[PDB]
């Protein structure tokens, strides 16, 4: 809580492998 | 009949009566039925250590039921 | 070749131990290998094994905290070598701090390192240790 | 010179895996013909079974509503070289995971590989050893360990496989919905027009008492397990001849 | 240092392949341990990766070049042997550049996948 | 990934009448006397079929209405249009009996009482008995009671014929 | 007539000890029958027991070295052929003399193992 009060390329890679996972998960339901 | 009252399921019944049956079956065709009603199954859960440690949740036999 | 017997534990972390990159002084071998040869590297994993003999040669976790009550037997005496390869660390002289000294370095380390070792999960935590384990391989 | 017996050594070796492995292929030719009987005489036991079970139900509804356990309890074979069946199997076990699962596998095989790979879903497992024939009493004990491992569980389902022919070997699913699910059913069943092949089924269960609908109810999940495991040991002595043809080859091409 | 672990474990991990290529062949890829199934599937997917499309052979591949830099082919590596992309199919990393190509390529075998699957849920 | 269920590679379903149907005058009862998923007889013609349920005995003829029967260790009696006999012997299982003009017989063991012999019969009876009185508690009674009830049955199944 | 008999033997044994050691590695020592199991418990008994410490390699070994006679060999061997041993534990045929030695070594693995033992026991 008191942390709270005082305190992107990788990122890219990351919304693709989501991406992909979503895509192998959807196939697999329908 | 009074085995219900006493927690015997009904699957236990039937392997007790075909048993039985077996058992009355001619020694010369006795071979053939008794393959079909002899224990031949347990419960084993791997152990921690590299082992096998069996599980006594249900009977085998039919005399310990 | 051929149930987790001594044998078969002790000996995994035997070639643990044997891996190196430079040579190691006699005094910090010796005893990294009496370590591991009486069990007290059992509770230990084969993967921690060389940052178990890192502290134990380049620090002193009895001193850090504040539990050392040996006399003469540290690590940091580096003149301990000659008397070791004269008497023996199987010896009067010798055995009984050597073996408080590995006893107390034992218990801190599993209960202040490992057990924190074994609780990290975050990405980056895993991958400073897997740097930290790596390094220990190639510093001792 | 060593170099040359070198290879012959190697060539010794190849030439007597073979023969150990022909007559594994004698062996495990002569299983196979004595299981085919139950070509013959197999697909008419389970026929009001199907009434009792068979519902063809969506894959999403069945396991998203998961409110009590589910108990799957796989089959699996006690020795390897069988194939793919086992590694089938396990896609068919990994693709269903959820919170409320719990694994009660068959086989030595299964029990290694589902106590490595989930390890805090799977519970224990039952082993059979392949000395007498697959029979009711094997049946009855699967199911008494499934109830007590979870007796308030949303369903059992039996994953095995189906022995269509000598070179087809699918997987296929037994699934039995425990008692209340299933009254449940078969009281919607009875009274209305909804599933009205099983009209005359349900009415003339409720018309019997209860302990007698319960044994039902346990009977004919036991022949479905026995079916499965069945059909499972077919499959197996099948597929290993198969694959025993395999390394026949692997280890001639060497 | 991040490169030479990298390299080492890649190594290993190749070394210890071969070994079980061994056993793969004779019996088959089904007789191992579960672990050493893990194992097998990462060095696939190695040793897919480790091919990569040349910008002078583009006759004889077909497909357009790649440059990798340095720091991708580190990264990508890395990330790689935690495990992470253990869903990624195996044919995705076969010549390709650093990492994002990889899950591009997945994305079009996913869609292809997806379509087929729908195609064959229609002929019902 | 959907998986077939098991009962899918089986091509012989249950034909069931519907209520609002005209009836029709049925000669043959198609049996089906299966023992542990292995049938003895396949929709097999039979003039009538007897069998011993837990309320008594049923004689079963073409045209029965649907019932199910619970059955109990008992012989079990098939006379085909012939009026030809046939004696079997089960242990315990299900007769689920269609209006349709078929009767599903389901045991877990079914033997021809031929194959039984009349005097292991007896001697086994014997040692049971001792046991009752030498059985240790209630549930041993009870199981060694359940093993003389089909004893007993056996022995008198064979005497009657 | 006993010496030669005794050698004849334990060379024949170990032969299809070799034999049946192609089929453990392929089916398994599980699918051996009782016969071949009772060759392979036995002839690796007589391959440990051919092993003996000499006088000369103490500093190699670390343990003193023994000197058989020749009567106590093919006794030794003999009772081992036909079985007297079976309930011996296969380590105690490991780097030692005589019979008695194998006896004594046996003994000796037996204590320690109670040892170990009691030692789980209390924990
Ligand atoms: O108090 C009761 C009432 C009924 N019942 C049970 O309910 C069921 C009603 O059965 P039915 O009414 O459908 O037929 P039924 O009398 O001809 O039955 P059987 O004797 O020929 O089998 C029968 O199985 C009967 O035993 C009891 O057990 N107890």
């Amino acid at each position: 809580e008191a942390a709270e009060r005082n305190p992107t390329g990788d990122n890219a890679r990351d919304r693709l492998l989501k991406e992909v996972l979503a895509l192998q998960a959807r196939i697999n339901q329908r | 009949s009074s085995w219900r009252d006493h927690g015997i399921s009904y699957l236990k019944y039937l392997n007790v009566c075909t048993e039985t049956l077996h058992s009355t079956v001619k020694e010369s065709r006795r071979a053939k039925y008794e393959r079909w009603s002899k224990p031949c199954y347990t419960a084993q859960r791997p152990d921690g250590a590299g082992g096998q440690e069996t599980i006594d949740k249900v009977p085998i036999h039919t005399k310990d039921y | 070749a051929d149930v987790q017997t001594i044998p078969m534990i002790r000996g995994a972390r035997f070639v643990a131990l044997f891996n190196q990159k430079q040579p190691s002084y006699f005094m910090n071998a010796i005893v990294s290998l009496y370590a591991c040869l009486n069990g007290y590297l059992d509770d230990v994993k084969v993967q921690y094994v060389k940052f178990y003999e890192y502290l134990l040669v380049h620090r002193d976790l009895g001193i850090m905290y504040g539990t050392a009550k040996n006399k003469f037997f540290y690590m940091y005496v580096q003149e301990l070598n000659y008397l070791i390869r004269f008497f023996t660390l199987n010896s009067p002289i010798l055995h009984g701090e050597l073996e408080e000294m590995l006893k107390q370095h034992t218990h801190l380390f599993l209960q202040h390192y490992q057990s924190k070792m074994n609780a990290i999960k975050s990405e980056k935590d895993v991958k400073a240790l897997k740097n930290l384990l790596y390094s220990c391989k190639r510093a001792v | 010179s060593g170099k040359l017996r070198l290879y012959k050594e190697k060539l010794e070796g190849y030439n007597r895996f073979y023969s150990i492995v022909k007559t594994i292929k004698m062996v495990t030719l002569a299983k196979y013909r004595a299981a085919q009987g139950r070509i013959r005489t197999r697909d008419f036991s389970l026929r009001y079974t199907e009434l009792a079970f068979s519902k063809p139900q969506a894959s999403r509804d069945a396991v998203v509503a998961a409110k009590n356990a589910l108990v799957y309890i796989p089959i699996t074979t006690n020795r390897g070289s069988c194939g793919a069946l086992n590694s089938n199997i396990v896609r068919c076990i990994d693709s269903v995971v959820s919170s409320k699962m719990v694994l009660m596998p068959v086989g030595k095989r299964g029990i290694d590989s589902f106590s490595k790979l989930y390890p805090d879903e799977f519970r224990y497992g039952i082993i059979n050893d392949m000395k007498e024939s697959m029979h009711f009493g094997y049946a009855t004990f699967v199911i008494e360990n499934a109830y007590e491992v979870s007796k308030d569980a949303d369903r059992y389902q039996v994953i095995f496989n189906r022995f269509v022919s000598a070179g087809v070997q699918r997987n296929a699913v037994y699934n039995i919905p425990s008692y209340e699910k299933w009254k449940e059913d078969l009281a919607d069943a009875a009274s209305s027009d909804n599933q009205k092949n099983r009209y005359l089924f349900a009415n003339a269960l409720q018309n019997e008492e209860e302990q007698l609908i319960r044994d039902f109810f346990d009977f004919h999940a036991a022949l479905a397990v026995l079916n499965a495991v069945g059909e499972n040991e077919l499959s197996e002595q099948a597929a290993r001849l198969v694959a025993v043809e395999g390394q026949l080859t692997n280890i001639s091409s060497l | 240092v991040d490169h030479y672990n990298v390299a080492q474990d890649v190594v290993q991990m190749l070394t210890k392949y071969r070994e079980l290529q061994d056993i793969i062949a004779v019996l088959g890829i089904d007789e191992l341990s579960e672990e050493d199934k893990l194992i097998v599937d990462r060095a696939r997917k190695l040793v897919k990766f480790l091919s990569q499309p040349f910008q002078v052979a583009e006759v004889f591949t077909g497909m357009t070049g790649h440059y990798v830099q340095l720091d991708d082919t580190i990264d990508s590596f890395s990330g790689l042997l935690m495990g992470t992309y253990d869903q990624v199919p195996e044919m995705a990393f076969y010549m390709v550049g650093g990492i994002n190509s990889v899950l591009e390529k997945a994305k079009k075998m996913a869609e292809e996948a997806a379509e087929l699957e729908k195609m064959r849920r229609a002929r019902v | 990934h959907d998986l077939p269920e098991g009962f899918e590679f089986m091509e012989h379903k249950v034909v069931n009448k519907d209520i609002h149907a005209p009836h029709e005058n049925l000669e043959t009862l198609r049996l089906t006397l299966t023992r542990q998923d292995e049938f003895l007889l396949r929709e097999e013609p039979v003039k009538c079929v007897t069998v011993t349920g837990t309320n008594g005995e049923y004689g079963i003829y073409p045209g029965h209405a649907y019932k199910i029967v619970q059955l109990n260790p008992s012989p079990l009696t098939v006379e085909y249009t012939d009026g030809t006999t046939k004696k079997y012997f089960v242990s315990g299982g299900f007769a689920h009996i269609n209006n349709e003009g078929s009767c599903d017989v389901n045991t877990v063991e079914c033997t021809l009482l031929d194959d039984l012999d009349l005097a292991i019969a007896e001697k086994e009876l014997a040692a049971q008995q001792a046991a009752l009185g030498s059985a240790k508690d209630d549930k041993a009674k009870s199981v060694v009671e359940i093993r003389i009830s089909v004893i007993e049955a056996v022995i008198a199944a064979l005497k009657h014929h």
